[PDB]
């Protein structure tokens, strides 16, 4: 009849202007996925800022709902394809460990250069450098066995280092960030970026700087509208 | 069933020289991207190279390069790696692993503990 | 070990038994005794309907057995019960997790469950006594995520989990009934039998599995796929079914020859299938793909016959009413489209 | 004896620029409006530029308003109001260019697609507040020197350069906003391609609205007597419409894909 | 060592006990999907199209 069919359109109008409030929320709010190496220091980051474990933080009236992976399996080709519409994968590396720098590095590749993960940024995070100076000034740990093209790398011209540390220090952190930007630089189609960085567990400038890179995520995402 | 079989392995004096292979059966082999990883006795499993579905795109990982050489012979479905001037470190569990999907650029789960598409392994033993 | 090279030399003679066994039962091709029918022709769909009013993308979907009330499952955290005719939206539920990746409903029309990546699945009443729709159940025990719920009735559920086992739960207790164990790999999809005394299962490990639900035992292994499995599906009558897996392969396996039958494939196919469902007559075989079209393929002549082309994004979930009326097909674009 | 020639190249390139940008996207809030942006300029030509074709073969430089006793006021209505038109359009893409690059996160949430088609509604009921003030006797139409069009009379009213004032106003701040997105992409360029091409089509965005909108609105502020009989009041309006008339071309045909294929190939 | 001969005894029972299935030829199966196939061909409504009238999403 007619009785039934205006109840249903009641409570279809109810339902959607419901879903208005519900979207414009959804809108508001940034989803990273912070999908660390594991033992690798992102528990201090998360310390900074069930099946998945979530923290909400705020920047400048800004959301953002950091989410990261429980009681899960080592395995991570099915259920990463949850997080293709993630804005920005937080990526955090133990620097101080090298063969886990080796694995962090095929990690990275394979998220790199998979079919839904192809246009989602990441912002790269080399944590754990205190560890790296102790055993690069006491050489006792070698970069050299482990990354046979150490020795014939000359530190880059660019991005001058605090003066508070060895410059070996600086020699081995620029390596290794070369060696990550070297697969971020392996040309194809991806219409993603890789943003670098350095920290440690002194550090209280992460989420500022999770907060620019999202900023320039977005500009990008939105200059592709003018395009075709 | 997809089936891998590994062979070649032994016990070498170090500085000696091995020629593992890899017989393949139950899939297209020029579909996938190849592996050989190795796991040491109490560590975990460790990547030790991998060569692309032609053949052109090779890669080791940084302790190896140098010394081994991958191959593979898609006319056979065999998977090569040649190993010279071997190091006592080197005595491991070697295990030749195909990853999961064809025709992809990225292999996600070669080196976790429990992954279906992988073999029993050869040891390799270096000693005097 | 040498008991462990003996026990591994033992299931490699019974794998070779078994082997033989199979080849000894295989006289003749499922394409060689069916060249003699004729062909479906052309089978060409409309898009009949487009229900709009998700945010994300939707992993899950499934008919209501009035062939007419269809639940949605998409990653903004939102399970909506849309009526199909009248386009209108019967139900909108919040979840409390936002990476919801399956959804199911009870035969009975009562009960909706949705599980994901917090490992647990929730079974919502929609028949509340003169009040909103409220969570009944929290299913928790899986220790991976979880892929795949299916109602046995308004009390026993079958769920499918990341940490390669599959559960059969008492809705009213709240405890594993049973559990079926023997997967190697992340268990991705289940489908039930007709009569719901068996179902299958498959998993990443490129296996397929006929599990009894009363005993807990595997009966019959299918090893015909050489990549990971997505997509399950039964026969009308339930005696044999189909597989998609990521090799860009379909599979018609049998149960009473124990053997792959027919294999749905094309060189300009170069994506997995996301999702398979037959027709109620079964001839039809219609399969999502990642190249966001679905193809509908000749279940005997294993010829395809119709292109379902109307999404922008993943094909993720595709489903077949039960009086075989229409078919829903959810895409990873936010929309579910009606084809008739 | 006075040539058509001007008016008639210049009509038919507004008119094909048109349909040929209108045709590429026939098939994002920029999509909607580019598309009303479009629409507008083309319907204004269409609805404006046959009037003053018409009186070229009804007279000989004799009768300046053969058609009827009224019309050079329905062809200053339509005028004032489409010009005021396309600069506000101009105006509302410019101010959506500047949130989008500037300022991302408030512009992540409060923007959406849907409220985009509402700008023409607005912006057509504020063109035609402003520009029939006038049509109730507070202002003046007079036919010019050329005799093929009719436009707001100066002196004896306050009407023009209220008008001038307020297309300057529009002018300024679309200038502004160009200026500021193209600081903001050299930014993103030096904290990191697209950057320097987008920059390109800006940068000739933003040259040919200068170039082509001022001029009317400096002879605008300037005597009767030595506008009129210079004859510069006549380019002072074909720049503007030269204007309408390369706003599609840069908002659709060149877009920054072509452009970036055209650099690498040369 | 010990903890793998747990499972190759699993395995190697699993394949002990679904070894002895009783398996028909390939022939009478298919016959009989074909049968099923034949005589519901009548009642599927995506394989022939059904009047617009009793169709639901006319
Ligand atoms: C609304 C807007 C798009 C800005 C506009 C404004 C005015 C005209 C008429 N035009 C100018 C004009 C002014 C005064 C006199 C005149 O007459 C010329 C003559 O004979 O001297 C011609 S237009 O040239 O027709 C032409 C150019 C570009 C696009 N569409 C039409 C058209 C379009």
């Amino acid at each position: 009849q007619r009785n039934e069919e205006k109840a249903q359109r009641e409570a279809n109008k109810k339902i959607e202007k419901q879903l208005q409030k519900d979207k414009q929320v959804y809108r508001a709010t940034h989803r990273l996925l912070l999908l660390g190496a594991g033992e690798s220091g992102k528990n201090t980051i998360v310390k900074q800022m069930s099946g998945i474990f979530e923290t909400k933080f705020q920047v400048d009236k800004v959301n953002f709902h950091m989410f990261d992976v429980g009681a899960q399996r080592d395995e991570r080709r099915k259920w990463i394809q949850c997080f293709n519409d993630v804005t920005a994968i937080i990526f955090v590396v133990a620097s101080s460990s090298y063969n886990r720098l080796q694995a962090a590095l095929k990690l990275f590749d394979s998220i790199w250069n998979n079919k839904w993960l192809r246009d989602t940024s990441v912002i790269l995070f080399l944590n754990k450098q205190d560890l790296l100076a102790e055993k690069v000034l006491a050489g006792k740990s070698k970069i050299e066995d482990y990354f046979p093209e150490f020795a014939r790398y000359t530190t880059p011209e660019d991005a001058t280092p605090e003066p508070g540390e060895d410059p070996r220090v600086t020699r081995a952190k620029y390596f290794i960030r070369d060696e990550f930007l070297r697969i971020s630089t392996a040309s194809g189609d991806g219409r993603h970026y890789c943003y670098p960085h350095f920290t440690c567990a002194v550090d209280t400038e992460n989420i500022r700087r999770v907060f620019n890179d999202c900023r320039d995520i977005i500009q990008r995402m939105h200059l592709r509208q003018y395009e075709l | 069933q997809v089936q891998l079989q590994e062979s070649g392995g032994g016990l070498v004096q170090p500085g000696g020289s091995l020629r593992l292979s890899c017989a393949a059966s139950g899939f297209t082999f020029s579909n996938y991207k190849m592996n050989w990883v190795r796991q040491a006795p109490g560590k975990g499993l460790e990547w030790v190279s991998d060569i692309s579905q032609s053949g052109a795109s090779i890669s080791y990982t940084g302790s190896v390069k140098g010394r081994f050489t991958i191959s593979r012979d898609n006319a056979k479905n065999t998977l090569y790696l040649q190993m010279n001037s071997l190091k006592p470190e080197d005595t491991a569990v070697y295990y030749c692993a195909r990853c999961p999907a064809p025709f992809t650029r990225d292999c996600f789960d070669v080196t976790s503990t429990t992954y279906a598409y992988r073999g029993q392994g050869t040891q390799v033993t270096v000693s005097s | 070990q040498s008991e462990l090279d003996q026990l591994r030399q033992e299931a490699e003679q019974l794998k070779n038994q078994i082997r033989d066994a199979r080849k000894a039962c295989a006289d003749a091709t499922l394409s060689q005794i069916t060249n003699n029918i004729d062909p479906v022709g052309r089978i060409q769909m409309r898009t009949r309907r487009t229900l709009r009013g998700h945010l994300a993308k939707i992993y899950a979907m499934h008919w209501g057995t009035d062939s007419r009330l269809l639940v949605s499952a998409s990653q903004d955290g939102k399970l909506i019960i849309w009526d199909s005719y009248t386009t209108n939206k019967v139900h909108a539920i919040p979840l409390r997790s936002s990476w919801v990746m399956t959804c199911a409903y009870a035969p009975s029309g009562n009960y909706v469950a949705c599980g994901g990546l917090d490992n647990i699945c929730s079974i919502y009443n929609l028949k509340t006594r003169e009040g909103n729709v409220r969570v009944s159940r929290e299913l928790a025990g899986h220790t991976g995520y979880l892929s795949c719920c299916r109602f046995l009735d308004d009390n026993q559920i079958v769920t499918s989990s990341g940490d390669t086992t599959c559960a059969l739960w008492d809705i009213e207790t709240g405890q594993q009934t049973t559990t079926f164990t023997g997967h190697t790999g992340d268990v991705m999809s289940l489908s039930l039998a007709p009569d719901t005394r068996l179902f299958v299962s498959g998993a990443c490990d490129a296996s397929a599995k006929l599990w009894d639900v009363r005993e807990g035992m595997c009966r019959q292994t299918f090893t015909g796929h050489e990549s990971d499995i997505n997509a399950i599906c039964f026969f009308p009558n339930g005696n044999a079914f189909a597989t998609g897996s990521d090799d860009a392969t379909c599979r018609l396996f049998d149960l009473r020859a124990d053997q792959e039958l027919m294999t749905y494939s094309h060189d300009n196919i170069i994506c997995g299938i996301t999702s398979v469902s037959f027709s109620k007559s079964g001839r039809l075989l219609l399969a999502g793909y990642d190249d966001f079209n679905c193809n509908v393929w000749d279940a005997l002549k294993a010829d395809r016959a119709g292109v379902l082309a109307g999404h922008d994004n993943r094909v993720s979930c595709l489903g077949v009413t039960d009086d075989g009326m229409a078919v829903a097909t959810g895409s990873w674009d936010s929309f579910l489209k009606i084809w008739n | 004896g006075e040539s058509p020639a001007i008016s008639s190249v210049m009509f038919s390139a507004g008119v094909l620029g048109n349909l040929i940008a209108l045709a590429l996207l026939a098939r994002s809030l920029f999509h909607v409006l580019v598309t009303e942006l479009v629409f507008t300029d083309l319907l204004g030509t269409c609805l404006i530029s046959p009037v003053v074709l018409a009186s070229y073969a009804r007279n000989q430089t004799l009768v300046a308003l053969a058609p009827e006793s009224r019309a050079c006021t329905y062809f200053a209505f339509a005028m004032t109001f489409f010009s005021l038109a396309t600069m506000l359009m101009l105006f509302a893409m410019a101010l959506e260019r500047y949130l989008s690059i500037g300022h991302p996160y408030f512009y992540q949430r409060r923007v959406s697609r849907s409220g985009g088609l509402a700008v023409l509604p607005v912006i057509y009921a504020v063109s035609l507040l402003f520009c029939s003030l006038p049509l109730l006797d507070y202002g003046q139409y007079v036919q010019y020197c050329p005799g093929t069009w009719c436009f707001i009379r100066h002196g004896r009213t306050a009407y023009l350069q209220l008008y001038a004032t307020l297309l300057l106003l529009l002018i300024v701040s679309v200038l502004a906003c160009n200026f500021s997105v193209i600081l903001n992409l050299i930014r993103m360029h030096r904290r990191s391609a697209e950057e320097t091409d987008h920059l390109i089509l800006l940068a000739i965005m933003t040259i040919t609205f200068a170039v082509c909108s001022l001029p009317f609105t400096i002879f605008a502020y300037m005597n009767e007597t030595s506008s009129r009989k210079e004859k510069w009041d006549l380019q002072a309006l074909r720049f503007l419409s030269i204007n309408s008339i390369i706003d599609p071309w840069v908002f659709a045909i060149l877009r920054p894909p072509v452009l970036r294929l055209m650099r690498s190939v040369l | 060592n010990t903890a793998s001969i747990a499972q190759a005894r699993k395995l190697v029972e699993q394949l002990k006990m679904e070894a002895n299935i009783d398996r028909i030829k390939v022939s009478k199966a298919a016959a009989d999907l074909m049968a099923y196939c034949e005589a519901h061909a009548k009642e599927d409504p995506l394989l022939t199209p059904v009047p617009a009238s009793e169709n639901p999403f006319r």
